[PDB]
């Protein structure tokens, strides 16, 4: 979460992959939301990847 | 710059001598990070 979802921008840093997913838009939230897997929050001056 | 010989060979063998005695207290160790608090290289990674 928190990453840009733009496709052509392709940081991949080491250690780790991302996805991108769909995005359906939904009631009960009212938010884009995918059910086919969990978001990850890290928090920001913690580093991924370590 | 004729008449300078004995004491700037004494001098420049002062100079080196020094150069050599700082390369073995201090080698490797004139590395930081950003925020003072990662000690390694490894741990110098990401935003603060």
């Amino acid at each position: 979460a928190k990453d840009d979802l733009d496709p052509e921008k392709n940081d991949s840093e080491p250690g780790s992959q991302r996805i991108k997913p769909v995005f359906i838009d939904d009631a009960n939230f009212r938010r884009q939301v995918s059910y086919q897997h969990a978001a990850v929050h890290i928090p920001t001056d913690i580093y991924e990847g370590s | 710059i004729r008449t300078i010989g004995n004491i700037v060979l004494v001098t420049t063998l002062l100079q080196f001598m020094f150069a050599c005695i700082g390369v073995q207290l201090f080698k490797g160790k004139f590395f930081s990070c950003n925020d003072l608090s990662k000690m390694t290289e490894e741990e110098c990674r990401g935003y603060y």
